[PDB]
RNA sequence: CGGCCCCCUGGACGAAGACUGACGCUCAGGUGCGAAAGCGUGGGGAGCAAACAGGAUUAGAUACCCUGGUAGUCCACGCCGUAAACGAUGUCGACUUGGAGGUUGUGCCCUUGAGGCGUGGCUUCCGGAGCUAACGCGUUAAGUCGACCGCCUGGGGAGUAC
RNA sequence: GUAAAGCGCACGCAGGCGGUUUGUUAAGUCAGAUGUGAAAUCCCCGGGCUCAACCUGGGAACUGCAUCUGAUACUGGCAAG
């Protein structure tokens, strides 16, 4: 029942003495819509096998995300390479207000209401890396309670 | 570079001839002429019986022809009628008492001639060639073939510039004489031009010489 | 194993004070003659608690992989695995051996096919040079996969000697979640070993002590 | 900034102790110093050498090469104030794993030359975390942070016109 | 650093910033109160044009300013260190 999502398919090339050969790189994302999400990036001589192996890799490396009620617990700004992502929890029923890469990652992770912006490069690979690590850096209230030796309602 | 004909080089090691009669130089040529025209006649007449090879062996007073088809019931028609008809026909061509004894091929997907002509029949019916060749190789190796390589050359998809496309899977060791590599070539005449297909099917090393 | 049992074998020995790893400070008794001294007070209980886990794994039909590539201790580790009917790697570790389990299976099949072919026959059908070449490939494959031809599914537990030398193996294991039991000298990084035994990994006597004790407890776990 | 010596003179560092008591950091304007070439006046001019003379090569050689050779190169005093004036990395302070060196202080213990424990200054090469587009940087950061200044806003036009 | 961008380097006035303790002041800062911030416009709940645009009632807001009374942790001033 893992939701998959293709988000980028580029055709790269490499020159050889006889001719320049071409390959296709597929960047896809996968997520159970319940706080687990990974991403995959595959290369193949032709697009279907590329997306296939990309989704296969994405099936591994699925990280956990400590969301609550289909939204974040606090604003997050992940930065990867030249791309910086900013995500912020939103009220109920606002939806996913984000760029296509960020929207794919988020909706496949299961968040339902969030506001996102992508500053810097919008290169989808770096964008998804940034947002995925940023999601991995969220902190649930009970996590903070644990690492601070307090009760959760004490933090609230 | 060019490659030697795989069937023509393994005749001594693993491949039997397709015409095993004997005759001295006095009537060698006309034997060849007669058997050539009779096998071409049979091919033209059994273009639907799906024949793979027509082996010919001559007793001193007779001609014996063995057909290898995937559809035995077809060539023998009803109560062996049409086979007797074409036996009379080959009797005419050879001018010699004739006998026809059909033989079946159990794995038609494991016959370079059969799969090659099937590929060509598909091409002339205007189907995307990549599908054809990859389906053929998949079927072959699904039937337990040690390897298979398909090759198509010509104006593929009505291309203005003719390209060469091949697809190999398994093991196809042409250089190893001990290998049982069945090979055949077919041609398909389309509106754009004539497309050539070649099929190699390696069915395993044959340890222990010819026999 | 008792502290006296280890000390006579020399388990307290460690690499020069010039060559140590930062995380090993808790396990280090001190220094003498510019030599790191390992503390048996930590070594003995950790080894016992690891033996408990190894007995448990072997008592639930566990497959155990003894790992060591030292040219001195290869035969010791091989015999150690044979004494408990367990699989072993005694020659240079192949990169991604667990990660490429599918690739190794073909090599095992080829090793099994070559040994089966020699028993079955057809070597006479092969040319004398060809038959000799097939035997040489079978011998090379036996030198490569003598220990793991009967591995079947990926192992259930790993025993590693000199974990720093075999670091690829532990990285693979952690990537697979397979537990690592390892003798960890002071120069090693102990992060990859879930049940870490800090001790000398070169000395033949202490290595044989580790292997013999582990194998006795593994046979015990099997016996039930 | 490179022979040796003398006279005058600036800074840095080390050990121990005393002294003052925030007297500090940065700095728009401003002031000064500032490679080479160049300019003015006057000396000096061995070697070298723009310009120029000549011989070769070459279509040509107006260049490279060869034979010469002036300004200049040097000194005194002024002027110029620019260089890929570069570590292409502003100054000051704090903190953060290691290794091998160079150089220059200094303490203890030694039987000492040796030798071993330390503790400062500057300097070189690797490399961890971390950072970086990458290259690479990496306790002398391009890391983690503070204070202040200078500078940038697509490429040409143009560091040009006025 | 190499993409545009560290003045060639230094000293230094104005200026910016400033180690640590105590006292005082209340300038900055914070809190409360009052006055004011025109109406319209913007927003919310309603009402009237057959609906809407439009008109309209009430509210909210006008994030500001000023004065007075306090607070003294931090920055500033003063005094002693
Ligand atoms: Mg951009
Ligand atoms: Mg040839
Ligand atoms: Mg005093
Ligand atoms: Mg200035
Ligand atoms: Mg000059
Ligand atoms: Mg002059
Ligand atoms: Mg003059
Ligand atoms: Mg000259
Ligand atoms: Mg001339
Ligand atoms: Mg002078
Ligand atoms: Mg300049
Ligand atoms: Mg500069
Ligand atoms: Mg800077
Ligand atoms: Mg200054
Ligand atoms: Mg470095
Ligand atoms: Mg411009
Ligand atoms: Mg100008
Ligand atoms: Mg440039
Ligand atoms: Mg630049
Ligand atoms: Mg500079
Ligand atoms: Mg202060
Ligand atoms: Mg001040
Ligand atoms: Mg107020
Ligand atoms: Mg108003
Ligand atoms: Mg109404
Ligand atoms: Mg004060
Ligand atoms: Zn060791």
């Amino acid at each position: 029942e893992l939701q998959e999502k293709l988000i980028a398919v580029n055709r790269v090339s490499k020159t050889v003495k006889g001719g320049r050969i071409f390959s296709f790189t597929a960047l896809t994302v996968v997520g159970d819509g319940n706080g687990r999400v990974g991403f995959g990036y595959g290369k193949a001589r032709e697009v279907p096998a590329a997306i296939q192996k990309a989704m296969e890799k994405a099936r591994r490396n699925m990280i956990n995300v400590a969301l609550n009620n289909g939204t974040l617990q606090h604003p997050v700004k992940g930065v990867h390479t030249g791309s910086r992502v900013f995500m912020q929890p939103a009220s109920e029923g606002t939806g996913i207000i984000a760029g296509g890469a960020m929207r794919a990652v988020l909706e496949v992770a299961g968040v339902h209401n969030v506001l996102a912006k992508a500053y810097g490069s919008t290169n989808p690979i770096n964008v998804v890396r940034a947002t995925i690590d940023g999601l991995e850096n969220m902190n649930s209230p009970e996590m903070v309670a644990a690492k601070r030796g307090k009760s959760v309602e004490e933090i609230l | 570079g060019q490659k030697v004909h795989p069937n023509g080089i393994r005749l001594g090691i693993v491949k039997p001839w397709n015409s095993t009669w004997f005759a001295n130089t006095k009537e060698f040529a006309d034997n060849l002429d007669s058997d050539f025209k009779v096998r071409q006649y049979l091919t033209k007449e059994l273009a639907k019986a799906s024949v793979s090879r027509i082996v010919i062996e001559r007793p001193a007073k007779s001609i014996r022809v063995t057909i290898h088809t995937a559809r035995p019931g077809i060539v023998i028609g009803k109560k062996g009628e049409d086979v007797e008809k074409l036996r009379k026909v080959v009797a005419d061509i050879a001018g010699v008492p004739a006998q026809i004894n059909i033989a079946e091929v159990r794995k038609p997907e494991l016959d370079a001639k059969l799969v090659a002509d099937s590929i060509t029949s598909q091409l002339e019916r205007r189907v995307m060639f990549r599908r054809a060749m990859k389906r053929a190789v998949q079927n072959a190796m699904r039937l337990g073939a040690k390897g298979i390589k398909v090759e198509v050359s010509g104006r593929l998809g009505g291309a203005e510039i003719a390209r060469t496309e091949w697809y190999r899977e398994g093991r196809v060791p042409l250089h190893t004489l001990r290998a049982d590599i069945d090979y055949n070539t077919s041609e398909a005449h389309t509106t754009y031009g004539v497309i050539g297909v070649k099929v190699w099917i390696f069915k395993g090393e044959i340890l222990g010489g010819m026999a | 194993v008792s502290m006296r049992d280890m000390l006579k074998a020399g388990v307290h020995f460690g690499h020069q004070t010039r060559y140590w790893n930062p995380k090993m400070k808790p396990f280090i008794f001190g220094a003498r003659n510019k030599v790191h001294i390992i503390n048996l007070e930590k070594t003995v209980p950790m080894f016992n608690e690891a033996l408990a886990e190894l007995n448990k794994i072997a008592s639930r039909k566990g497959k155990i992989l003894f790992v060591g590539t030292k040219r001195a201790a290869s035969e010791a580790v091989k015999d150690a695995a044979l004494s408990c009917d367990q699989f072993f790697v005694n020659h240079r570790w192949l990169g991604g051996m667990l990660t490429n389990w599918k690739t190794v299976r073909q090599s095992i099949k080829r090793l099994k096919d070559l040994e089966t072919q020699s028993q079955d026959g057809t070597f006479d059908k092969l040319t004398k040079k060809e038959a000799l070449m097939r035997t040489r490939e079978l011998e090379k494959l036996e030198n490569s996969l003598g220990g793991i031809k009967d591995m079947g599914g990926l192992p259930d537990a790993l025993f590693v000697i000199d974990a720093d030398h075999e670091h690829i193996a532990i990285k693979e294991a952690n990537n697979l979640g397979i537990p690592v039991f390892a003798i960890v000298d002071t120069n090693s990084d102990p992060d990859g070993v879930d049940f870490v035994i800090p001790g000398n990994d070169d000395a033949i006597r202490a290595v044989t002590l580790y292997l013999g004790a582990v194998a006795a407890t593994v046979r015990e776990g099997r016996s039930q």
